[PDB]
């Protein structure tokens, strides 16, 4: 059933770079294969048809050539505003799409810039206590958050969750959000979140003590 | 120009029956053009589920072909898909399209949750600092969203002036629900004297809060 | 041909 395969399943890129990606059909496909783009909380976007055809709107730094089974696509020039997912679709037989190239982009290093927050009175009373704590703007996506309640490394309970790239300024933002019951918060000290990037040779510690108003 | 906008469950059990509805605005689905029903899992993945042909015949996945019936509605000018028997594999967010050329022009699409699970609107808690009056001529400050089901939420600052220095995190699923938070920036200047609200939204339980963000004592 | 078979009564794999 006509299988298509996107090469690079991501790739980093600076601006003004040539990237190219690749897709593949497994079965003679024709001319009929087409590239969308897919931005972050977006529906796609159609970019060429026609293997080689260019759409509406869509700049010219996106070209694409291909027939029968091996197809590409080029960026003369990354730009920042190309972060996205990259899909490839035949349209001959039964409509099947490739596995999507996510492209991302590379900036220069830079040190997240952490926060943690004591969890609110409100939901103290309602039984629970969350201690967050954010990591915003950083570079490279690679980053180590270890919690710390009293000294001891706590691993459970822990949630973390990141965001896509850019921002206009191609960073990154984690957020790590330990979870405890009210008395286990309230016989224990200090809460220390523990960043450690390789913007940093020792890592990058925010801290509050359960006793200071 | 042409404008598809899908609708309809948010969440369902299994074993029963979906249905969404695809209406179109701006060009009659009965006057040249394939009208398709794309799905897009979690993560990566498209599947071009079938469509309804302008003269009204269908076309659909060799593998959901026992499963789903895609019919219209050509005086109100909306075509429906319906799934039946949806196992837990099948949520995803589901669209519709306009297919000549390639696939045109996409809906917003609309996501689908399948699960055993209830509505359960959210629990937003307002994330101040403690430590003086802040800490530079810089100021973070946040909002956890905990507790709710399903996806997903939407969660603006001070009705949208906040524009910049925002920063919303995916949600992960704490056992049979999710937890959301976002992080805002803004200076040491404005921020006990202007005032500064969080505000969410939980669609699908119809829940609308206005948490503001009180300086912790001191 | 502007990618139309899938569509009109054309294209679909075999077997």
């Amino acid at each position: 059933d006509i299988v298509l395969t996107q090469s690079p399943k991501s790739m980093s890129m600076s601006v003004g770079e040539r990237v190219t990606l690749s897709c593949k059909a497994s079965e003679n496909v024709g001319t009929y294969v087409s590239w969308y783009q897919q931005k972050p909380e977006q529906s796609p976007k159609l970019l060429i048809y026609g293997a080689s055809n260019r759409y509406t709107g869509v700049p010219d730094r996106f070209t694409g050539s291909g027939s029968a089974t091996d197809f590409t696509l080029k960026i003369s020039s990354v730009q920042a505003e190309d972060l996205a997912d990259y899909h490839c679709g035949q349209t001959y037989s039964y409509p099947t799409f490739g596995g999507g190239t996510k492209l991302a982009i590379k900036r220069a290093d830079a040190a997240p810039t952490v926060s943690i927050f004591p969890p609110s009175s409100e939901q103290l009373t309602a039984g629970g206590a969350s201690v967050v704590c954010f990591l915003n703007n950083f570079y490279p996506k690679d980053i180590n958050v270890k919690w710390k309640i009293d000294g001891s490394e706590r691993q459970n309970g822990v949630a973390n969750s990141w965001t896509a790239q850019d921002s206009a300024d191609s960073t990154y933002s984690m957020s790590s959000t330990l979870t405890l019951t009210k008395d286990e918060y309230e016989r224990h000290n200090s809460y220390t979140c523990e960043a450690t990037h390789k913007t940093s040779t020792s890592p990058i510690v925010k801290s509050f003590n359960r006793n200071e108003c | 120009q042409v404008a598809l906008q899908e609708s309809g469950p948010g969440l369902v059990k299994p074993s029963q029956s979906l249905s969404l509805t695809c209406t179109v605005t701006g060009y009659s689905i009965t006057s040249d053009y394939a009208w398709n029903w794309i799905r897009q899992f979690p993560g990566n993945k498209l599947e071009w589920m079938g469509y309804i042909r302008n003269g009204g015949s269908t076309t659909y996945n060799p593998s959901l072909a026992s499963r789903i019936s895609i019919t219209r509605d050509t005086s109100k000018n909306q075509f429906f898909l319906q799934l039946n028997s949806v196992t837990t594999e099948d949520t995803a967010t589901y669209y519709c399209a306009r297919g000549g050329t390639g696939f045109t022009y996409w809906g917003a699409g609309t996501l689908v949750t399948v699960s055993a699970a209830a509505t359960t609107p959210p629990s937003v808690y307002p994330l101040a600092p403690g430590s003086a009056a802040a800490a530079a001529a810089m100021v973070t400050l946040g909002c956890l969203v905990k507790g709710y089901f399903p996806e997903p939420v939407t969660v603006t600052w001070n009705s949208g002036s906040l524009s910049s220095g925002v920063h919303t995190f995916p949600a992960v699923l704490q056992s049979a629900l999710y937890t959301l938070s976002s992080s805002v920036t803004v200076p040491s200047s404005p921020r006990p004297s202007a005032t500064v609200t969080c505000n969410v939204a939980h669609p699908a339980s119809s829940t609308k809060v206005d948490k503001k963000i009180v300086p912790r004592d001191c | 041909h502007q990618l139309d078979p899938a569509f009109g009564a054309n294209s679909t794999n075999p077997d």
